[PDB]
């Protein structure tokens, strides 16, 4: 109905992965430790 | 439930379950609501801030929710306490100028530098605008369309450190 989504444009290629992501994976180690749990 | 609970720790301990969960976009928008009320409160940074860390999530994988973090991001770059002293405002001002430059990684580049410039212009130090290029330029990867340059190089012309200044400024002129 709302009609289609367009993906935003990629004005350059990523070299590296950011600082977020990062973190993201920093918080996935105590995630899996929940998991031990 | 875990919004109504008033949660910190036990997010972190939750962390799995949450980020498998923003991919609903609704429940994204819910807990931005939350983790904005629980923020806005005066001095939410001196006590757990990994609410911060949940926007990653978010504006990462929902595209359309960047215009919201940054107009989130807007009023906690502006934060101010005189308990937590200038030092720690700016800390937490470097942290939300790290979070502006990954969500200007994903797209939301004009009216970040926009904003960036405005404040520069008015409020943010010139050492929160040297830190931004610091993390932009060791983020950032070329080519700079000019959409880019128009306002990151010209707010730039303040300083010249963060080298990979001159490396932009001139690569961006040239």
């Amino acid at each position: 109905l709302a009609g289609p989504l367009t993906p935003p444009v990629k004005h350059f290629q990523l070299k590296r992965k950011p600082k977020s992501a990062t973190l993201r994976a920093e918080l996935l180690q105590k995630s899996t430790e929940t998991a031990q749990q | 439930n875990l919004c109504c609970n008033e949660n910190a720790s036990e997010l972190v301990a939750e962390l799995s379950t949450l980020y498998q969960c923003i991919r609903f976009p609704v429940v994204a928008m819910g807990v931005l609501k939350w983790v904005d009320w629980t923020v806005s409160e005066p001095r939410y940074f001196q006590l757990q801030p990994v609410h911060l860390a949940l926007l990653d999530e978010i504006s990462t994988c929902h595209q359309l929710l960047h215009p919201q973090v940054l107009q989130l991001l807007v009023k906690l770059f502006e934060t101010e306490h005189s308990q937590l002293d200038v030092m720690e405002q700016l800390e937490l001002k470097k942290t939300l100028l790290d979070r502006m430059v990954h969500l200007l990684s994903r797209g939301y580049v004009l009216p970040v530098v926009s904003y960036i410039r405005k404040c520069l212009e008015k409020d943010t130090d010139i050492s929160l605008i040297r830190y931004f290029v610091t993390e932009v330029l060791d983020v950032i990867a070329p080519p700079y369309t000019s959409d880019f340059v128009q306002l990151f190089l010209p707010i730039l012309e303040n300083d010249s450190i963060a080298d990979p200044v001159t490396e932009f400024i001139a690569h961006c002129k040239s």
